[PDB]
């Protein structure tokens, strides 16, 4: 009989497959939890997985896609514990509802790309910005549909995860290069439009995602090239700051400690930036084409009471 | 009348001097009415124009009793200049042309017997008209070519005055691709000037209109290239009017910017607000019973149009003269050195 905490629940399908992301993983264990548990009354349920999320996050806590699903799993259970079923239909209903997100979210990505395609024009050269999955989506069937682009790369320093893309859409051939991420004003004068993907999104657009998409949001302002973001919908977040700082990893972004003998020394700045809502400029969900005023709007309706 | 603009007194627009006081050159008036009436020009046209008809002025001198040719000649071609003055404000290729040709009568003694008056005006004109004008021109040429690769295309704007020959150079005396965009504006139609003589020499020229002017930009396209009137001395460019739209678009839009100049265009004065010293030109053009008629009999109506008009220096890269290229903000160092001094 499984605990559903840590790993004896979460961790062992993540092994499963390495398609599945963070968000939807949780929304999986999250409604596996009370799948089984479901101890006939609605008292201890919702203890029982509101202290699920916050062990949860507990475990991971600087992984703030993370924090979106196990929120976004607390508003499916506010609105599908709204309806008023008195409990006794709720304890069946809420379940059958229960695995409508991986039928759902698990096809959303592809979702993305049947809206998402008609933004990459003919002879588009493409920056992309970290392993965003879903960028990779759309692009996978912009491929599929015969156009003509072109894809540049950028590093992911420290996180490696720029790496990744020149190994993935290669194969599935389109002309595309790597370039070192220092080296985007240089090039961001000839890159037609440039996509980047959230881990997050705040109360007013943001991008709460990698080490340097502000760096490439302030590079895309002043060279006015249009600076997209393709994400879905189990990204909204609470977390709305204010500086260009946000939660620390484990202290501040500007360490002045000693190094004792030859510890490392490359991850000592911060490693997740944000973005305010004037440099993104169009977000993609799966409630289409969204301007960051509605994506506002979206995220300031449903989390107000 | 609430910012009275249209009264501003820095072109007069009388007519019809009859005034026998002086002998007026036939010639001269044939170069004021082509001028005033159907503009032809540019500046360094008009330049050369006014330069090759002082040179005929000169040559048929005619010259009084008991006045030495030291001591006439620069009230006569002032006379002279009068009636250009009346016709259209001049350029500062105009002015820096005729200072110094005043300082060279200024140097001449009383000796000359009126036949190597020839051999050192005539002569000395002609070297002016070399050195100052073509020959920089060739320096032009031959330091901006270096400065465009294969295969790119160049928007200019208006008529040029000297980089067509860059264009003409760049095209065929040189074989490199090159797709000129010519764009250009009412009511002086004059980049088609340069589109008959670009195309017929068979480069590929795609004219258009500056109303169009966002899909020019959207298109694969660098080095703008801008001809001037004159470079003021902060940095200020100053040009055929409808130049610093498509300057700001082109820094706008991350693409350079350059201007083919030489050091005899560059001015002492100093200005940075565009509507402080203009000409106002004919406001009869802006027309072609027609569309409307008699903006004057009708009560609170007005026509204005504007020659020229300032890109501010952020927006141009490189200032390209005979000497070299330069960043706009540096022109007082060549008002300094070499103006003047060459």
């Amino acid at each position: 009989m499984s605990e559903f905490n840590i790993t004896e629940t979460y961790l062992r399908f993540l092994e499963e497959d390495t398609e599945m992301t963070m968000p939807i993983a949780a929304i999986e264990a999250l409604v596996t939890l009370l799948r089984i548990k479901t101890p006939e009354t609605a008292a201890e349920m919702i203890n029982t997985i509101k202290s699920s999320t916050e062990e949860l996050i507990k475990s991971i806590p600087n992984s703030v896609s993370l924090r979106a699903g196990c929120d976004i799993f607390m508003r499916f259970v506010l609105r599908n514990l709204h309806l008023y079923g008195d409990w006794e239909n709720c304890k069946q209903h809420l379940i059958e509802n229960g695995q409508l997100f991986v039928s759902r979210a698990k096809k959303s990505r592809n979702k993305i790309a049947e809206i998402g395609v008609d933004f990459i024009a003919d002879d588009d050269i493409i920056l992309v910005h970290g392993y965003s999955r879903a960028v990779f989506s759309l692009l996978n069937h912009a491929a599929n549909k015969f156009i003509r682009f072109r894809c540049v790369v950028t590093e992911s320093r420290p996180s490696k995860q720029g790496n990744q893309l020149y190994t993935l859409l290669e194969q599935k051939g389109i002309p595309v290069t790597l370039i070192v991420d220092s080296a985007v004003g240089a090039v961001i004068d000839k890159v037609d439009k440039v996509f980047v993907g959230a881990e997050g999104v705040a109360e007013s657009g943001g991008i709460i995602n990698l080490v340097g998409t502000y760096s490439v949001g302030v590079l895309a302002h002043n060279a006015r090239k249009p600076f997209y973001v393709v994400t879905e919908s189990h990204k909204f977040v609470r977390m709305f700051p204010l500086s260009s700082d946000d939660l620390p990893m484990a202290g501040p972004p500007l360490d002045f400690t000693r190094r004792t003998d030859d510890l490392e020394d490359a991850l000592r700045g911060p490693t997740i930036d944000y973005t305010a809502q004037e440099y993104i400029t169009a977000l993609i969900t799966d409630l289409g084409v969204l301007t960051p005023s509605a994506v506002s709007e979206e995220l300031i309706k449903m989390w107000y009471d | 009348l609430e910012q009275s603009f249209d009264n501003s007194s820095l072109i007069s627009s009388v007519k019809e001097l009859l005034l026998n006081k002086d002998l007026i050159h036939p010639s001269i008036l044939l170069l004021t009415s082509h001028l005033a009436h159907y503009k032809i020009v540019g500046s360094i046209p008009r330049c050369i124009a006014m330069l090759e008809v002082f040179q005929i002025v000169i040559k048929d001198y005619q010259t009084p009793k008991g006045t030495t040719l030291s001591r006439n000649l620069t009230s006569y071609l002032s006379h002279q200049i009068d009636l250009l003055k009346k016709a259209r404000p001049l350029s500062v290729t105009m002015g820096n042309a005729i200072r110094w040709l005043k300082q060279e009568i200024s140097l001449i003694d009383p000796s000359t017997p009126d036949k190597a008056a020839k051999k050192d005006l005539c002569e000395k004109i002609g070297q002016f008209a070399k050195e100052k004008i073509e020959l920089a021109d060739q320096l032009i040429i031959d330091n901006a070519s270096t400065q465009i690769e294969e295969s790119t295309t160049i928007v200019t704007y208006g008529s040029s005055k000297v980089l067509t020959e860059l264009l003409l150079h760049n095209a065929i005396s040189l074989k490199k691709n090159i797709k000129v965009i010519v764009v250009d504006s009412r009511p002086l139609f004059e980049g088609r000037k340069m589109a008959e003589t670009l195309r017929n020499a068979g480069v590929n020229v795609m004219y258009a209109l500056i109303t169009s002017l966002d899909t020019i930009f959207n298109m694969d396209v660098d080095y703008v290239f801008l001809g001037a009137h004159s470079i003021l001395s902060n940095g200020f460019l100053y040009s055929r009017a409808g130049t610093a739209m498509l300057a700001m678009s082109a820094k706008r839009r991350n693409i350079p910017v350059l201007v083919c100049c030489e050091s005899l265009k560059f001015s002492q004065r100093v200005q940075l607000d565009s509507v402080t010293f203009n000409e106002l030109a004919d406001p009869n053009d802006l027309v072609n019973k027609n569309i409307l008629d008699g903006w004057q009999e009708l009560p609170s109506l007005n026509i204005v149009n504007i020659l020229y008009d300032l890109t501010p220096p952020e927006y141009i890269k490189k200032v390209i003269t005979e000497f070299g290229a330069l960043p706009p903000s540096s022109v007082p160092v060549i008002l300094r050195e070499y103006k003047g001094s060459a």
